[PDB]
């Protein structure tokens, strides 16, 4: 029943004694449901040290991954060019998702087509899926560019994307002159990061390969920027913002963040700034490109150096004070810019916000995951902080980023009790804060059933989640938020110390027991 | 308010847009309702393939598998058979509430896969399923059983999983059910009900044909709920008030012993028709189990699916249906005298699968509302049958809208209330159209019941008189 | 005892067994303390409408205060102001106390001076303490102004400054021109808020007052902006960018911001930014003067109007979207500018913001409190996001403001069941969420102590405290955000969904009782 | 790495900066350390007023009586008589630690305050003052009774505190203790002491003369602990493991039977000398109880005071302390081993209050640092006695330094780490140079007793060598 001044949703309706012993009913006469006891015993055993080391020897079975699948990816790209449409060749299920999983995140409108594979496809192919789908788009969505990628059934079965698109031009379905860069984004192979690598190159390909004969390096005085998957508002402003402040021209080669954040004004804008295709064309002519999170970026590295003839910088990405030191400095480098007082100013702002808050930072144990760059980013800056990064988990990174991760650890006393651990998942990291338990836990919302688990064996096991990263669908507007430069190093660092007293406060809030430690000051 | 007419020069406006195949297409999937109509000629044509290219609001098989009939059984382990996607987008994006330790007992909200990697597309995936089903054993052991979702790829390489699965369950002695929902098949999610409802016919069902169970005159199913913020439990409660014992819910908090007992019941409650009329069927061909469809929206339809199902029974099981009508009348009166005011007049447009677009409106127009437009992603002929009586005269229809159609529609029709999906939802917002997800009921709800009902009205209220929607304008611009 | 490689500080080194036993025995052998069964029965005594009506009956007794005193209000508006060392007259005790609240409050340096009045000159007075301190400040910490304010002492005894300065002057202590603006700032009228007025009112006189015979209004094509006492560096900032995005002249009359964010670069800087001599002097000539919080504005207010002949136009504190709106539309109308396009799409983005969130925000139930026209404008904000203000608290509150809040709340549907207190303390306030509980406190840190206070009655009496206003001495470098503008309104926004959405996922986390309801996406 | 000389060349030329008059009173409050001075000669000028117009880090009497002396006593209500902000600034600043149930029995973290007005200026507040007791007793009635802290103006005004507290007093059957701590009086927080040490002697402490009290051989109490961050448990505890018996804890932690039962100690440990040594001479002229200096930081002076200690008591007490220590030195040399090698060497500058300038020195020295400067805000000349041979030679003193002072001394001597309090700690962090409140301990503590010692060693170490202080200066400025 409800009462309807104060009505109840699930929760607290469910708690009402007659659904309780409804529910109770349910699970004796009906269920065939594991005692209790027994439900308490194999959940102990999941926390020990026996369970992870089955657990770890894992040969075939992934749960609660930490990555997502190509084609994830080459949307996001997409959607950083100018009118361009982000088109899906394969099955729409596909596409359903990847614009429910933006919106989700977001809070926004996400523009994406299919072309609507099916059984009829499977053997024959998708050409005729491919020409009416291209001409459709054009006409009903009116974009300037089309940007292809791919589902697993149109990998699995083989369709030349290249043929394909160009019989759609030869035989009018759309015009020849009309730009349709696509790329083959298949989800077993890498991941949702890879796909954005593999999209970016085919559209740079697609305006810049045929096309070199007149380029001269340097000769527009800009620097390239490609920011690689990204789901941070503020880290596109923020970059922008560095460079503007410097007098630096620059290039940024896919850039959402206009159409991830239109106005509610009364118009729906399926499109919203984005990249030029002429900013893509004349990129050659850049003083030289820099990758902001290169270790998913190396196809287009590879292009970048290959016809472009750039000598890509090798920098990290530009989190934390170092890296963001250094981005600077080589950006001041190529551009003749010096870097000016205000940057300056606001670098020496975030020291002063290191020293303040050091004491409660300190010797703080974390476990954490993400994508490659990412998360070496914040393992980089907690090492700043004097703060120890335990469990490091990247479920879609390599052999190669692990051994410059675990260098980066080698070369701070910070580092001396982290492990970095590529291709296990969440259940692995699980059984991690069970049986070398950290503080806390930085990552995306699917952290949030750790916190659970960690929960259940007991308040003192507890290991409260921070949402850095992505997905985050369980709280509001996170997406604003900064992680690179001094900007995203304050709002990090406000971030972790504020946790920390925030679980202090909690710790010490019981009366004549703990509080004694529950101080006004901190 | 428009005339039919206006409606359709809408209608023929809206095509221009597309080349002359699409064009002819989606004429046949839009139309104005006419209840003065034919009896056996459809009003619109459904359950085809998509265009290319349109951006349709449709999802695929596996969705409707995994995503919907197998995903919310609570104490079996379903693997998301194929790479790392689609058990990704998927993982924990429906609200099929249940009771349980997950990780222990329950899986639910877990992601299940067997990532499949370059290796596993060339070599296949049946050496990698075997080992995953030991795997789980060891790391989960009070399983129940194993579902193997297929995804796009199973089907396309040639791997033959029900030879996996056949072997496995006689190891472990538990069902391990192979089930064909690979995306590709079919044209929607429709599909996927379709093969996960036979899945569970052939491989589960039949289990305990043979056994004695503990049966009563009064022993029913809940078929098609799905537990949405808790709609199957605010309906079993009055299911039981009524007299009646659910043995099963299907499969909302449901469970493999549920499933497997739901044979021995005296009647099958269907709430979704789409998904689970198939398994009612055979449960009516099979083992004579009747079926009959009830709608739990509103009160109006609550107290219609009451009295329905209790003339099924015997004269205690009505006199018991008046009781409990009676009893939440108070409430009724009282959750519409504060909200019916603030919601009349006002009209709504809908849009979701292959229920809710005909099943909420009994409970609109309970608050005084009207469904001006509605429509679903992948319903069949045999839904827009039932549409009918429903609907409004002169209602416009839609069968797998496009983006374009819809966005069209919603500044024709301008609509007070929009219930649609997340896809749909901050479209809308951003046009000033108050907006209701009508599957997640956007983190509330249940909906279901004399319970959900109240929570509706406060939701549409909350929503539609909401200040936001009167500062969209800024006021040096007007 | 220790283990050293784990060491543990207070919290939770006395919940040791051995500790615990000592401390056992302390209370027993040695404190006579109350029985627990007493202290149980009075504790939950004093969560009753009985023991509220008790509490609400004092006339006398002051408990747990939401304001400080004037000469605090002083010092801070001294601040803004160029090369300009605060200077208290009376005893040095207030400064070292209105030092330490600032420290903790910005984790900053924080300069002011006290002459040092002691028994000495309780009957004789302080002449030679200012003859003595302003010629000992000059010279040790060259400023370039001594802003003069005052301790209760001096008050009491009735101290001239304006003599006691000038005879300063006239004896060669301080040169004659050297700039020495005062104000009575007395601790036993109004408040904080009170001394911010008087010594802003003090140096405007100072500079304006005696040259007035050439000022024409409009003639500097400026507009003054008066910010008041404000202690989020956000604030000050959001008001200068949206002016400036306006291409608006403009001169903010009391600027803290530069000398209480201070680089830590190797240097410390006692001076920094700060509104010039020179703005103050030139002022009169502005277009107009806009007061950013009229509520505590009343004296500066007059001296504008009637000396300089302002026409100061009637807006409140620009918060929420229909104040911040109105503010934006004056200053167009004052200036000619019209308002960009950035302006346009930011109020957009709020809007958004507003409709993606409002099902979690509506109805929600809050108390406050807090400076009245902090708290107004929060309050208006409240009910623009559908939430429902219940207790509305400002301890230096007045019955003016308090039918202004009441006009506002009448205005909206969401203030039905709101009640603004004046002349109340957070003893009172404490009585109020016991008895008629909200969903959350809004408030400073103060409010932690009426947390564990609710959470001690048990765990589904808490009230949850969110951090907005003065002090926060708990949080690291909340200082930094923003309350005014769009951009303060969409960072209180995210703090309010956020907080509700933590506490729902605190209240879900329960492993088989509550975690039905624990969704990742909402 | 500086000689006497070039310290005192450091003296005259930080000086150069004032007018004369305060020029020549300076010169009296700096100084260099040498033990082969007559010891009868006063080295430094101590306890004078403060210059005006300055920038001294002192506070006022009221701090050293509301604030210090009396403010921790837990269950008694404190009120800050006087207008709203002496109360306001001291709420809850100072982490004098306490057990108990805050606002029932309790109330050390409130503030109590005659908020008054100007109406009370002018007629007088004792009628206002009178009503408040009344008030109290109503809302508070757990409270064992009520101390009255008088700010500036109630001197000024020529209120009658005294008369008011008496008729309450008799009224109530409770202790209501008028203390004259205006904060124009005395130079500093220590007349706050003075005065507060007197309002316990003349209105708390003999109450319990007549009484019969069960006393044993090793009764103490410890004077002069305020148990910041809980100093004084980790101090009791040892007293404790040793066999004695600690009736009174003054007054951190403390409550107001153990004030009136420690007439019937054997034994007043004082460790804060500055603050209640003059309740200590008391108790020793009227009761015959012998006090002694200890002092508990750091393994070195606790070993020390512990010996000392237990040899005022008998052979049993001697030998508990013999195995106190040892029980205790693996602990120690444990945090010595990880500590010390990380900490070998470096020079630290201090500045407090009347204790910690000279105490602390000793644990640093566990720790191989060197104290190359210190200083207090408001010691007497029998502290500087006392602080001579714990200083090494040559060593820069100053008394009531000036903010200018502080500043040019770190600048010259550059050392590793300053202890100072909240007013100082922004600057020097601005400069590079690693900082630790010495009042507050930073949030952290205790550093009192062996389990105090390991939070010592770990707090410098985390602060002096924090990566932090490696990144101030911007790489394209080197
Ligand atoms: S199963 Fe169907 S799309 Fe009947 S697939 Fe879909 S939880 Fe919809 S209109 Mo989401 S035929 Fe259920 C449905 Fe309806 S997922 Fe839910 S809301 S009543
Ligand atoms: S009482 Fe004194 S200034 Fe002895 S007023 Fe001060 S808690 Fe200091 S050096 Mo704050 S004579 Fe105590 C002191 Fe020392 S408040 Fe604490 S740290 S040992
Ligand atoms: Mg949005
Ligand atoms: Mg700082």
């Amino acid at each position: 029943s409800q009462q309807v001044d104060k009505i109840k949703a699930s929760y607290p309706l469910f708690l009402d004694q007659d659904y309780k012993d409804m529910l109770a009913k349910k699970r004796d006469g009906f269920e065939e449901k594991y005692p209790q006891d027994k439900i308490d015993e194999v959940f102990q055993w999941t926390t020990t040290k026996e369970y992870q080391e089955l657990n770890f020897q894992r040969e075939a079975l992934t749960v609660n991954p930490a990555k997502a699948c190509q084609p994830l990816g080459a949307v996001l790209c997409a959607l950083g060019f100018e009118k361009t449409m982000p088109y899906v060749h394969g099955s729409q299920g596909c596409v359903a998702y990847f614009r429910s999983y933006f919106n989700r995140h977001f809070r926004e409108p996400v523009s994406c087509v299919s072309d609507s594979m099916t059984e009829d496809a499977a053997v024959f192919g998708g050409q005729q899926n491919m020409k009416d789908g291209l001409q459709n788009c054009k006409a009903t969505y009116k974009p300037d560019m089309i940007a292809v990628s791919t589902t697993c059934m149109a990998e699995v079965i083989g369709d030349d994307l290249n043929a394909f698109i160009n019989n759609s031009k030869k035989e009018g379905f759309i015009p020849d002159e009309f730009p349709v860069p696509f790329a083959h984004t298949p989800s077993f192979v890498g991941s949702h990061v890879t796909g954005w690598d593999n999209m970016f190159e085919g559209i740079a390909r697609y305006f810049t390969l045929k096309s070199m004969d007149d380029k001269v390096v340097g000769s527009n005085k800009k620097i390239n920027i490609v920011p690689g998957f990204e789901t941070y508002l503020g880290n596109f402003r923020v970059i922008k913002r560095m460079l503007s402040e410097m007098g630096v021209g620059y290039s940024l080669l896919s850039d959402p963040e206009e159409v991830l954040d239109t106005p509610a004004d009364g118009q729906f804008r399926m499109y919203a700034g984005g990249t030029t295709q002429e900013e893509m064309k004349d990129a050659p002519n850049a003083l030289n490109t820099v990758l902001l999170q290169p270790w998913h970026l190396e196809k287009t590295k590879k292009f970048v150096e290959g016809t472009w003839k750039h000598e890509v910088p090798k920098l990290n990405i530009p989190m934390g004070l170092d890296w963001t030191d250094e981005f600077l400095m080589k950006v001041s480098e190529i551009s003749g810019q010096p870097i000016p007082a205000s940057l300056t100013k606001e670098r020496g702002r975030l020291v002063d916000m290191m020293t303040d808050s050091h004491t409660w930072l300190h010797g703080k144990r974390f476990a954490l995951w993400g994508d490659p760059d990412f998360v070496m980013g914040l393992v980089k800056f907690l090492l700043e902080l004097g703060c120890e990064p335990v469990h490091i988990l990247c479920h879609n990174g390599n052999k190669r980023w692990k051994k410059a991760v675990d260098a980066i650890l080698a070369a701070s006393p910070y580092g001396k009790n982290a492990t970095v651990y590529i291709g296990k998942d969440l259940w692995h990291l699980r059984s991690l804060v069970f049986t070398d338990k950290p503080d806390f836990m930085i990552g995306n919302s699917y952290g949030k059933f750790i916190q659970r688990d960690t929960l259940h064996k007991g308040k003192e096991f507890e290991v409260p989640l921070i949402r850095i990263g992505f997905p985050i669908f369980d709280r509001h507007h996170l997406h604003r938020s900064t992680t690179l430069g001094y900007e995203g190093a304050m709002q990090i660092l406000t971030t972790l110390v504020n946790s920390i007293l925030e679980r202090l406060d909690e710790e010490t809030r019981g009366m004549q027991a703990t509080d004694y430690n529950h101080d006004l000051v901190r | 308010k428009m005339t039919r007419e206006e409606t359709q020069a809408l209608i023929q406006e809206v095509l221009e847009v597309y080349p002359e195949k699409a064009r002819k297409d989606r004429a046949k999937h839009l139309a104005v309702n006419d209840p003065s109509i034919e009896q056996s000629k459809k009003c619109i044509t459904s359950n085809r393939k998509s265009l290319p290219g349109v951006m349709t609001v449709r999802g695929c098989a596996y969705a409707g598998s995994k995503g919907v009939v197998w995903g919310p059984i609570k104490d079996m382990i379903h693997i998301s058979h194929g790479p790392v996607g689609c058990g990704q987008y998927s993982r924990a994006g429906r609200r099929n509430y249940y009771t349980g330790t997950t990780g222990v007992n329950t899986f639910g909200t877990m992601n299940f896969t067997s990532d499949f990697q370059e290796k596993d597309i060339v070599f296949g995936g049946d050496k990698k399923l075997a080992k995953i089903i030991d795997e789980i054993e060891t790391l989960f052991p009070l399983n129940k059983g194993i579902s193997v979702q297929s995804e796009c790829p199973i089907g396309l390489i040639g791997d033959d999983i029900e030879a996996v699965a056949k072997k496995a369950s006689k190891e472990i002695g538990k069902p391990v059910v192979p089930v064909r929902c690979e995306g590709f098949r079919g044209v929607s999610q429709s599909l996927g009900h379709h093969i996960a409802n036979d899945a569970i016919r052939d491989w589960v069902l039949d289990k305990r044909d043979g056994q004695s169970f503990e049966s009563t005159p009064y022993d029913v199913a809940i078929i098609g709920d799905y537990n949405i913020g808790g709609d199957a439990w605010s309906s079993r409660i009055l299911l039981e008030e009524m007299g009646l014992r659910v043995v099963a819910q299907w499969s909302g908090d449901g469970t493999l012993a549920e499933m497997e007992n739901t044979p021995k019941v005296k009647l099958n409650l269907l709430h979704c028709y789409r998904s689970m009329n198939y398994i009612s069927r055979h449960m009516e061909e099979k083992y004579g189990i009747p079926w009959m469809e009830y709608n739990f929206f509103g009160p109006t339809k609550i107290a219609e699916s009451l009295r329905k199902i209790a003339a099924h029974f015997d004269d205690t099981i009505q006199e018991n249906a008046e009781r409990v009508i009676a009893k939440y009348q108070p409430m009724m009166e009282a959750v519409i005298a504060k909200y019916r005011p603030r919601l009349e007049g006002k009209k709504v447009m809908l849009y979701v699968g292959g229920l809710r677009p005909r099943h909420v409106i009994g409970a609109y127009e309970d608050l005084g509302m009207e469904v001006v437009g509605t429509g679903y992603e992948f319903a069949h002929n045999d839904d827009y049958d039932r549409t009918i009586k429903e609907l409004g005269d002169a209602t416009l229809l839609y069968d797998d809208v496009t983006g374009y159609e819809l966005e069209e529609f919603v500044k024709r029709l301008k609509p007070d209330l929009i219930g649609s999906g997340i896809k749909e939802k901050y479209i809308f917002q951003k046009m000033g159209i108050p907006f209701r997800q009508m599957h997640s009921w956007d983190y509330s709800g249940p909906y279901h019941g004399y319970d959900g009902f109240a929570i509706f009205a406060r939701d549409m209220d909350m929503t539609l008189n909401n200040p936001c929607w009167n500062k969209l304008t800024p006021p040096w611009k007007k």
